[PDB]
């Protein structure tokens, strides 16, 4: 056990404290001075690509899920939305409970559909973080519901005080989800796919998708076309700081070189 | 204790979303039947890293997680909304849960003016002592 | 602010229902197995429009709706039971959330008897000054 | 946003205020001095007939329902209970959530069954009022659950202080519910109906029902009999302040004249 | 009132279970993914009948049942978690819900040191009266 | 109505009081000084055998169930777990609501399966006690969920202050459950049973079960074997303070004598 820390401003700096450790000059005149806020793991420098992010989550039985509310959040660049089944067709994730909606500000929504063994009743965050929904934070992942990874803080505010929204969905297929041998594919259309790499940024995927549509490199067949990208092409530090490609074909695999 | 950000990076700007706290509604927009849907109830804001508050806040949320997760493990409530109300109650009990001994360090009663009300009346009877 | 009923009509009598707050149960009636069903837990009462309170109350509930609906829009709780407890907390924080400066307008401490305890002892040393 | 107002008695009169706007002489010594109460729209003079009342409600999607409790209410003369389906048979209203029961004091329960387009996930009050159930107030209508229209107030009480229950169900059939072209029928039995008018009061409907049973003007056929009432008959101001009829017959329509 | 155990028997020893309130976690055990399951979150303890507290406690719980069951009958909450928080609020309102008249029986303000601060300064002007 | 009493220590003794009836010298410095606890009916001397315990419970309609939490409990010697159906196969008890788990410390879990008329929507405690689950107390019994009978108390603590876990399941079959003519059978295996008596203690049942297995007195037939125990055998005051048997056989009944 431990006491839940509380943020307070003293000597022009934020400090951790608690209601029992304040001096008489600190003043709390209404419950409106207290706030709960959610901060995104994005802002701490974590890798946000789909292969790296999914390795932070895992399945576990025997632990009941828990939910806590928060009042304000941060605009997210990367969010995630999962539709995972077992190879026998059964769902791996539970439907979203009544009143739990997706995170409300996501520049990119990485939507992953696929299969895995799912050896556990619920999927938790392996580092103890939370999955942030619409002003509710949960310890587990809900099916088909957009979330951002984050953590919660509690504040006392001082007495005094001193563009639109665009969202783009990026779809993926996955096999062996949640294991050591997971493979990912970025979806151009229902029959044209790109083998995914950890180094691919969102805008690289969107522009690679554009060149495929405008160069006419989609599948013209009943069958599935999968493009591979050689190491020596360039791909677009943290998020806050073309004609040149050539396509050759070898299901059906192929390679895109510079 | 003070807060030491020990993260690999810090985004020094906070672009946030929340619901509106102040200002009356415009016309019929407060009626659920006519008002916005769930996606349109939000306002936005932006604050910069003055006094290092943004990077401190990121570290604070990180350090809060262990105690918060242990609290959630021990509660049987499915959804917890009462943390801030309980903090407010504990604030009041710490200062007013016992007898307030004036001039003591744990009693937030100032009789400074109360002295100058009585120490100005030193010459209410000691000086008009004709 | 004062309350101005601006409704087309007012029913000046209030015939109400509620649950009982005072008085111990009779015999085994407090045991759920033996007690009344959901339809039989109510008491009734009647109050008239003394001091215009009934017509004022009808207007008050009407005027409360906008702020209450905006609060419900912004909460994620499915069912809200905590409004009155939060009002009580805010009552206490308004008067005791800071240092109480005696004699000030925001400090609810009366030292009236405290003066007559000390101003009666003016003649405890100034008069037995033999 | 706005602060939820609070009722307090000052100078022998009720006034609106809040906990932050009270003087030191106002005293709150226990949570038992605070009360939440529900007042019925009936008491403000609104028309309570079924045609007028249903026009205050409408269907809307995209807004999650919300519930708030109240501790005491007012005896109602008119309550309502709805069983509406779409013409394809699907239900228009959701089943009552666990623990939500009907309003407990209704002199007349207007029970409406019928069909309509129901263009929306939930039915709300077009004027922002609440639907009052058993000490719970909701922003939406639940299926087959008796409610009264009303609003909620919050009070601080001062330190000091200074017949049975009968209920009658009145049944209706409706078509085109929730639109501009709704038609209503008052139900005498499963085969005898009266075309409804806004001017019909509850006791007029009950006594009209009695004369039909005692004059033998019910249907004596497999088919449905619908009586119309000419304008020049009389019908029974607010609620708190026979041999003469002649029946002639023209499904099967007919007319009742004086 | 005092508590009179009127039960057929009393087990004078209390072998109890609960969750842990103090002490930080060991390593990663605080993370839900790595921590114990629902069956392994408990600690145990044992207390004996010193000052007759155990047999008094058994009688107290027995006598609490009627009032608790009548409260549950009257609430519409399906699960009630707020009883202790409301007790804390009522504790504060009883002592600080009105004006605190110093020296009165209902005002928990001690000015004992406050007198010796002023009654020591009797000889701050009455004795250096050269 | 009545005020919920509160336990406080004064003059080296526990007393009942309330927050409004404390003197200024009583100090409450944090919500951590307040506690809710659950005490077992076992500790008051009640009979705990299955026939006696089930007579304290009964079915009743029209009363909504209610739940209240508690923070700490007492190790139990006897707990109960019920799977009762009507003779037509329908379940008598509701499934456990989300988040309600069995009582966590039970030396003996008496698991009863059988049939009865179950004339009521919910099963309540006839003496007004509670059914204690995992830190939640309910007024009704949930299906297949281990509980102990008990009651709740609320305390203010003073400022200052001054082996493993084994569980054994004992299975029973029952007919006419919840009536005046209930009959019980202790289950040795799926075909060998012992007619139950109120005087049988848990350890007597466990050792009687052992002698049956080690003497080879189980059924060696498709059919069911039921042993009866004559009055003059001995059986093991409250819980906190072999070769000699002979088996003769007369479904199939029999007798065990000394
Ligand atoms: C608050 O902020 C702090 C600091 O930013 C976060 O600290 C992180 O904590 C996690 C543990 O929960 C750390 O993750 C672990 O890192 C170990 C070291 O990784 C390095 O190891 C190789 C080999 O030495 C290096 O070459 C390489 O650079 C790696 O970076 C891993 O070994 C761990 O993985 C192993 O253990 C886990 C079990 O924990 C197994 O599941 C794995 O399969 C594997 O066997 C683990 O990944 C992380 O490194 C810490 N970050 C930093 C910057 O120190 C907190 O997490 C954060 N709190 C919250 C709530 O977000
Ligand atoms: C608190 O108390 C106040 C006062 O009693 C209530 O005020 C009512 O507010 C509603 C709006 O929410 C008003 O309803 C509107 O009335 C308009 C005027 O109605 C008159 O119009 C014709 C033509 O002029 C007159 O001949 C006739 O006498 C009518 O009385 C209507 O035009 C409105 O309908 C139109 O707009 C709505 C959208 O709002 C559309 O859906 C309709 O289809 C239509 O196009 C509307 O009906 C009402 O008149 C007010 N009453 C009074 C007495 O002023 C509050 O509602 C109340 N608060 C709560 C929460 O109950
Ligand atoms: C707090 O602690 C007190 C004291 O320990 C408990 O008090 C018990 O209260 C229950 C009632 O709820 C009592 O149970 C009743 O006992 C009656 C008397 O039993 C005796 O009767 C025969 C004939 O005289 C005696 O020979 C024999 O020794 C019995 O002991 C019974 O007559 C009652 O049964 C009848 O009424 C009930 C309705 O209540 C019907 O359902 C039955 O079918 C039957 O017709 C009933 O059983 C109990 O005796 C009290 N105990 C003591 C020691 O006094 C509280 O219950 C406890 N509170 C909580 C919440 O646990
Ligand atoms: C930088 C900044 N400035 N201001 C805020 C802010 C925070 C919370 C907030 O909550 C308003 C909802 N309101 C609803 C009910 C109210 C009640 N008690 O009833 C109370 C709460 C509004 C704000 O403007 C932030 C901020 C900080 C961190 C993060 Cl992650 C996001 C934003
Ligand atoms: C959610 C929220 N709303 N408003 C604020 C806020 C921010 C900064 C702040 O600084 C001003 C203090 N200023 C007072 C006067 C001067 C004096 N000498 O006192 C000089 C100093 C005051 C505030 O209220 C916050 C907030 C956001 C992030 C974090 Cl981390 C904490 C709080
Ligand atoms: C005219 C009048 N006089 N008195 C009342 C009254 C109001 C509320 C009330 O609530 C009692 C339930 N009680 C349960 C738990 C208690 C706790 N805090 O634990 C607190 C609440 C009892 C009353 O007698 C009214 C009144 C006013 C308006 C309307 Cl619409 C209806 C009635
Ligand atoms: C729910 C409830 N329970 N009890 C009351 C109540 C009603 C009237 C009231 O008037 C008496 C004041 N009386 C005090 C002494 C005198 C003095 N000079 O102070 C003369 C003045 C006091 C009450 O407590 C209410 C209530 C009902 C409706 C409304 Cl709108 C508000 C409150
Ligand atoms: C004899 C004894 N000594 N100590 C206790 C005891 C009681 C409660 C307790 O609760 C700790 C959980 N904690 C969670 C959150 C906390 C918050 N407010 O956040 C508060 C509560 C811990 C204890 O050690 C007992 C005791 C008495 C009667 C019974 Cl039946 C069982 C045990
Ligand atoms: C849950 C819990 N945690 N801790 C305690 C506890 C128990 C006994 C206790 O006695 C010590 C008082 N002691 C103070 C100093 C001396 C002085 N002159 O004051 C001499 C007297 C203090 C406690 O805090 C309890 C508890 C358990 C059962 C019950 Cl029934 C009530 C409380
Ligand atoms: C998973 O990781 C590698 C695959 O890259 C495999 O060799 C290893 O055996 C697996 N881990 C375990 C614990 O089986
Ligand atoms: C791709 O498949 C999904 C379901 O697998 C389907 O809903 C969608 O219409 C398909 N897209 C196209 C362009 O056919
Ligand atoms: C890929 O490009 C096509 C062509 O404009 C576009 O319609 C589609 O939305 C793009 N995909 C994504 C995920 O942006
Ligand atoms: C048909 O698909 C191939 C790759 O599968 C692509 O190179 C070719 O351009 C497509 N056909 C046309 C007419 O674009
Ligand atoms: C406090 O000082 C004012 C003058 O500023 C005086 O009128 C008043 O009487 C003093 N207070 C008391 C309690 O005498
Ligand atoms: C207050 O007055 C009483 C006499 O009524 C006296 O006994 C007491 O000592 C006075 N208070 C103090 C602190 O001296
Ligand atoms: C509904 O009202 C009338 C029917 O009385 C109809 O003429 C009108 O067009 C309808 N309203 C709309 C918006 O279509
Ligand atoms: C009328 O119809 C309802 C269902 O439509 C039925 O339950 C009821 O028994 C019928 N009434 C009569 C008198 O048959
Ligand atoms: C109509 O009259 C008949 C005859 O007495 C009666 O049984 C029936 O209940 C009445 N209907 C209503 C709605 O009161
Ligand atoms: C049969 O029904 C008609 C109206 O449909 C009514 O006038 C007539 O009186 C009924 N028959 C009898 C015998 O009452
Ligand atoms: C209280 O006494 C101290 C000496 O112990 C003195 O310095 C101080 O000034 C006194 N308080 C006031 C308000 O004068
Ligand atoms: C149940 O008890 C006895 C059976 O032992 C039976 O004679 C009696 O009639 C039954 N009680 C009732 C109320 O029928
Ligand atoms: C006894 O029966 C139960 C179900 O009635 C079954 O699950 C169990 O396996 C059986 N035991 C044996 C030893 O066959
Ligand atoms: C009865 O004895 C057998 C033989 O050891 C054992 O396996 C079984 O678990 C016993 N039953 C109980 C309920 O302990
Ligand atoms: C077969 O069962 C009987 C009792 O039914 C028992 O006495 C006998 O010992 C059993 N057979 C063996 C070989 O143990």
């Amino acid at each position: 056990g431990r006491s839940i820390p509380l943020g307070v401003i003293h000597n022009s700096a934020l400090q951790v404290s608690d209601v029992d450790k304040l001096v008489c000059r600190d003043k709390l005149s209404s419950t409106n001075q207290l706030r709960s806020v959610g901060l995104n793991l994005e802002g701490n420098g974590v890798a946000t690509d789909v292969p790296s992010a999914t390795k932070r989550w895992g399945f576990r039985s025997g632990v009941p899920p828990k939910v806590v509310n928060y009042e304000a959040g941060e605009w997210a660049e990367n969010c995630y939305n999962l539709e995972i089944k077992k190879p026998d067709g059964s769902e791996c994730l539970p439907a979203a409970p009544d009143g739990i909606r997706g995170f409300p500000r996501c520049r990119y929504v990485h939507k992953v559909s696929g299969t895995g063994p799912c050896a556990g009743d619920f999927a938790f965050h392996k580092e103890g973080a939370f999955f942030l929904y619409d002003r509710l934070a949960s310890t587990v992942i809900y099916r088909g519901t957009t979330f951002a990874e984050g953590v919660v803080a509690f504040l006392i505010l001082p007495q005094a005080k001193k563009s639109g929204y665009y969202s783009t969905t990026i779809r993926y297929q996955a096999t062996g989800f949640g294991t050591n041998e997971t493979e990912y594919l970025f979806e151009v259309d229902n029959l044209t796919y790109v083998q995914l790499e950890s180094r691919f940024t969102p805008q690289f995927l969107l522009q690679l998708n554009e060149t495929i549509y405008t160069s006419g490199k989609r599948s013209n067949t009943t069958g599935k076309l999968i493009w591979k990208v050689n190491p020596e092409i360039d791909t677009t530090w943290a998020f806050w700081e073309s004609e040149e490609l050539s396509f050759t074909v070898v299901x059906x695999x192929x390679x895109x070189x510079x | 204790e003070a807060i030491v950000n020990a993260q690999p990076k810090c985004n020094p700007n906070l672009h946030y979303w929340t619901t509106q706290d102040e200002g009356a509604a415009i016309g019929l927009a407060w009626i659920p039947y006519f008002g916005p849907a769930a996606e349109g109830i939000y306002i936005e804001g932006l604050m910069h890293n003055q006094d290092g508050l943004i990077c401190g806040l990121r570290q604070l949320a990180n350090e809060t997680t262990q105690a918060l997760q242990l609290f959630l493990r021990a509660t049987t409530e499915l959804r917890t909304f009462s943390i801030l109300n309980r903090k407010a109650i504990d604030f009041l009990l710490q200062r007013w849960g016992g007898t307030c001994h004036i001039l003591g360090p744990d009693c937030c009663i100032e009789p400074a003016d109360w002295t100058k009300n009585i120490t100005d009346k030193i010459d209410q009877i000691i000086h008009d002592f004709v």
